């Protein structure tokens, strides 16, 4: 592709301008480079990845929430036909991100193989957003396989206090609200979670206090809007 | 919808 | 282009579905379509037109900004080479825009008020193009975009009154050029104080809403008066 | 300098 005669080490600080300049698209173009040439992404390269694609699809899941809202309140064809570009566009970067996971980087380190896991069970559950018949089931399926395999790794391998593994329960437990008709789930989940980690925040320094304690106030949010 | 992971 | 098989009323429709989920390259896109039917365009659609491409090259000066200023303050070639790969896409952006404006929203323009705002958007979008060029390249479009602005000018003098918005905002615009891109102090100066003064005689003339309309702009001016 | 906004 066009980054193919780019270096690696270039295409990783040119994402890092493009993250600079607010300009995520390129951001995530170059990453995608960068995972194409094979080697594994350390912890920050990761991160890069991520917050490149999470804006881009970000945008998207934006807009199509805008014009679904139009069309649905006056339910021409221009408003579906829009809705369904958009609708388009954000499927193509969902698949481009869930065909970088299998194809390249989903496979050791529980950090990593959570961290993708998670991304995995995101973008199907963005997916699931916009889907409608029996699709919208397999999807919710495949949702649901990632986020679990992740949970599995992270109670085994991680401790309770783990940022990797807390987002993970965060964004597991809106799956099972907004996706999965599983409010209790949802519930039970953000609730146990939340009390795991508070029970192990004394054995934190206080700049992994606050990176913790960050995401469980998440939850805590959560809960509060759900009960 | 409810919030999820913003970082 | 892409826009071609869709109907000009549909293209209209979709810049504004785009405008409200601030989808401005999508808006651009359809605007670009609706002119490239050949009519005229209303004063709300020459509005549409321009809040699309002002957002869309509006992002990339500004990430180009960023990246110059990076550059700057710069030991290897990738800050330079992504620059110049965001250069190439403003460049590309005003392309399209004067393209436009050439063929042919100037010369069909039907009224004073028409042809001074397209006339304002082609010195506009030249000088944003001098804005990162560089040698003879930049000599030949700084002349380009005070040809523009100077015959936008001779226009609103003749057909609009002094404390009219559009003839304001032109000479306001007109005056950064003179200063930021010309290199030309005085005739920025001299421009902001006549288009200040001539103003100001008519002021006792307005409406309450238009001696706000007018005394805004007056006020950019002044603030830049002040600057310079 | 300003330009005229937005
Ligand atoms: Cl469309
Ligand atoms: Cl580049």
């Amino acid at each position: 592709g066009a980054m193919g005669s780019m270096e690696r080490a270039s295409l990783i600080q040119k994402a890092k301008l493009a993250e600079q300049a607010e300009r995520y698209e390129d951001m995530a173009a170059f990453m995608k480079g960068a995972v194409e040439k094979g080697e594994e992404l350390s912890c920050e390269e990761r991160n890069l990845l991520s917050v490149a694609y999470k804006n881009v699809v970000g945008g998207q899941r934006a807009a199509w929430r805008v014009l679904s809202s139009i069309e649905q309140k006056s339910n021409g064809p221009e408003v579906r036909e829009y809705r369904e570009k958009v609708e388009t566009e954000l499927q193509g970067v969902c698949d481009t991100v869930l065909g970088l996971l299998d194809s390249h980087l989903i496979k050791g380190d529980a950090e990593s193989r959570v961290f993708y896991l998670k991304m995995k069970g995101d973008y199907y559950r963005y997916l699931a957003e916009v889907a409608t018949g029996d699709d919208k089931k397999r999807i919710i399926d495949s949702a649901r396989s990632a986020y679990q395999e992740a949970m599995d790794i992270s109670k085994k391998e991680m401790p309770p206090t783990n940022p990797i593994r807390l987002g993970l329960a965060l964004n597991f437990s809106v799956f099972h609200y907004e996706i999965a008709n599983s409010p209790e789930e949802a519930i039970s989940l953000a609730k146990t979670t939340f009390d795991e980690a508070m029970a192990d925040l004394h054995t934190l320094s206080e700049d992994s206090y606050k990176d913790s304690t960050l995401i469980m106030q998440l939850l805590r949010d959560n809960l509060t809007l759900w009960t | 919808r409810t919030p999820s992971l913003p970082t």
